């Protein structure tokens, strides 16, 4: 079958260089025009650029904002497409999709989550959510990057447990509030993977 | 957990150790004295005893006067007693600082409670209970037979506890299979292969579609199942003009 | 200029029902070969998008028959004969006449349909252990609500609220919302919604 396997994730700070490699398997690479499309968190697609097919002329065309800095290249002999992400910014903190056509994005590959933040890697600052009088919750905020898993009763309660998605503050950190809704005392543990910081909290109003 | 526990427990040797015997619980529990308790009932005819020095050695001496398996454990240390309970910080909480209790998943089986539990209490508190209370391993094993568990695979390099599981069924009507682990002196893959063969013989479900993945084997024609054929035939009843 | 397109952003679907998603274009996307130039795309929740329909009506290979496309030069319509859970996602209406392609448009947010839910508004004042580090966040916990068309106001004004919209589930097929009001020391010393489940604003404070 056809695959558009991707690579090029990692850590970059504002003003660095990165590489996005797309390997196409299943068809001839030379006659399809590569495109790079990127999914900003919270919304759908935004097209970054595309290079024309080798025989069309290999004429690259990016979006006016990302024109110049980003460099789209390809090659048949080793069958690889490069997206040279130079001078990464807060708009590059997004998922990136290798699309199999300049004007027909067919396979979309898999999707590489490229992060561009100036924050560091520390564990969460778990703050409780005391019920008014109800639901019982606790915060996760002051953590980065995004591996995350918050359960309640330490994986014992699953009905009514609902952990909120990440929220990005202007200072470059991530925000989660996990919540349960059941009358009653409840315990919440948060595991921060990159630094391995597990914090446990019990809540009363 | 285990590393810090061993590191800090390495100081108590010289005062107390443990031993493991296959004697019935009755006589040993009757004759224990001078700071002795049964650490773990591993069966009606198997007990691990945690007692002080100069008499626990004499407990395995009393067991060699009755001529049973005498193993003076060279790894003797203090547990299931008060010589380790006095450390309420290093031996009670320092071992486990992080813990991720899981849900039901595949039913595991704790011992200190003697019954099946959810995996929530598996933390430093469990090691505190192991160092404070007894084990009651036989109670958990009997719970295994009650919940349908008979085949026991010993995760070790020498069978010492499946030996005891064989005395679980030596007085119980529910005779259960306790696999022979790698013999004392076996450290090669041939022994692991024979252990796997024995486990399959006992009834252990072995996914053979995983052992043959790295070998790159090929399926070859083999004889089919030899149907043990009876003489099953239903002839017509009537006899003409009777 | 550019052919800027609109669509029914919040079209609901329910299992066992045929659905009719649409797109409207300012100009005419019909080509000189009489070939409409619109591409219906599907993005799964948290997965790679897929090409459902090209050239207005035709399939892509591997895409189930349950999607059909039609329409004129300006109005385009995709009917889903048999709605499924993989069908639920975001539907993209892509034009081809002009490519630069700056954005993919608002997109049609497709959700599994139940009746209108009762929004549970829960005010959580920030904990006192939050107040030691100089931060504060009272969370208006909107829960079990449908659709996701509710804004949360912060009075007694707004502007410091951050958005957390959540995953719609299987057994309940509802929404949850977090309007996180990150706050500072002095200004700490009420949230209400206008969701369609109720009419009068229900205002409760910390």
């Amino acid at each position: 079958e056809v695959q558009l396997v991707q690579s090029g994730g990692g850590l970059v700070q504002p003003g660095r260089s990165l590489r996005l490699s797309c390997t196409a398997s299943g068809f001839t690479f030379g006659d399809y025009a590569m495109s790079w499309v990127r999914q900003a968190p919270g919304k759908g697609l935004e097209w970054v650029g595309f290079i024309r097919s080798k025989a069309y002329g290999g004429t690259t065309e990016y979006a006016a904002s990302v024109k110049g800095r980003f460099t789209i290249s390809r090659d048949d002999s080793k069958s690889i497409a490069y997206l040279q992400m130079n001078s990464l910014k807060t708009e590059d903190t997004a998922v990136y999709y290798c699309t199999r056509g300049g004007t027909l994005f067919d396979y979309w590959g898999q999707g590489t989550l490229v992060t561009v933040s100036s924050a560091s890697t520390k564990g969460p600052s778990v703050f409780p959510l005391a019920p008014s009088s109800a639901a019982l919750g606790c915060l996760v905020k002051d953590y980065f990057p995004e591996p995350v898993t918050v359960s309640w009763n330490s994986g014992a309660l699953t009905s009514g447990v609902h952990t909120f998605p990440a929220v990005l503050q202007s200072s470059g950190l991530y925000s989660l509030s996990s919540v349960v809704t059941v009358p009653s005392t409840y315990i919440c543990n948060v595991n921060h993977k990159p630094s391995n910081t597990k914090v446990d909290k019990k809540v009363e109003p | 957990v285990v590393a810090l526990r061993s590191r800090v427990i390495a100081t108590m040797p010289g005062n107390k150790g443990m031993a493991s015997i296959a004697a019935p619980a009755g006589e040993v529990r009757a004759r224990i004295g001078d700071r002795v308790e049964i650490a773990a009932v591993n069966g009606p005819r198997s007990v691990v005893v945690a007692g002080d020095s100069d008499e626990l050695d004499r407990l395995v001496a009393s067991c060699t006067t009755e001529c049973i398996r005498a193993k003076r454990l060279a790894v003797d240390y203090a547990s299931h007693s008060s010589h380790v309970e006095t450390i309420r910080d290093a031996l009670h909480a320092e071992l486990g600082e992080d813990f991720h209790p899981l849900p039901g998943f595949v039913p595991f089986f704790s011992t200190v409670t003697g019954r099946w539990t959810q995996p929530d209490e598996l933390d430093a508190g469990y090691w505190y209970r192991n160092l404070r209370r007894t084990v009651r391993f036989a109670d958990a094993v009997r719970a295994l037979a009650e919940q349908g568990y008979r085949t026991f695979l010993e995760v070790s390099a020498h069978p010492i506890l499946t030996a005891a599981i064989e005395e679980i069924g030596d007085g119980s009507g529910a005779d259960l299979s306790a696999i022979h682990s790698l013999r004392r002196g076996d450290g090669s893959l041939a022994d692991f292969g024979e252990a796997l063969s024995r486990a399959f013989a006992a009834g252990v479900a072995v996914d053979w579609e995983s052992v043959h993945l790295g070998t790159g084997a090929r399926r070859v024609p083999l004889p089919t199942y030899p149907f043990q054929r009876e003489r099953v035939w239903l002839e017509p009843k009537p006899v003409a003009r009777r | 200029d550019v052919v800027m397109t609109q669509s029914p952003l919040s079209l609901p679907v329910t299992p066992g029902e045929p659905a009719s998603i649409s797109c409207r274009s300012s100009q005419s996307l019909l080509h000189s070969n009489g070939y409409n130039y619109l591409d219906w795309y599907l993005q799964k929740p948290g997965q790679s998008p897929q090409l459902l329909i090209y050239l207005g009506s035709n399939r892509a290979s591997g895409v189930p028959d349950r999607f059909s496309g039609s329409g004129s030069g300006t109005d385009f319509t995709l009917k889903i004969s048999r709605v499924e859970a993989e069908d639920v996602g975001v539907y993209y209406c892509m034009q081809s006449l002009q490519t630069p392609r700056l954005t993919f448009g608002p997109g049609t947010k497709v959700d599994i349909k139940r009746t209108v839910a009762a929004p549970s508004v829960f005010i959580f004042p920030p904990s006192d252990e939050q107040l030691k580090s100089g931060t504060a966040s009272v969370v208006c916990l909107l829960n079990n609500f449908y659709p996701r068309g509710a804004k949360v106001q912060w009075k007694v004004q707004s502007g410091n609220s951050q958005e957390s919209v959540t995953e719609q589930d299987s057994k309940d097929s509802t929404y949850s919302l977090s309007s996180t009001l990150t706050l500072s020391k002095a200004d700490y010393e009420a949230c209400e919604v206008t969701h369609q489940g109720l009419s009068s604003p229900v205002t409760k404070s910390f």
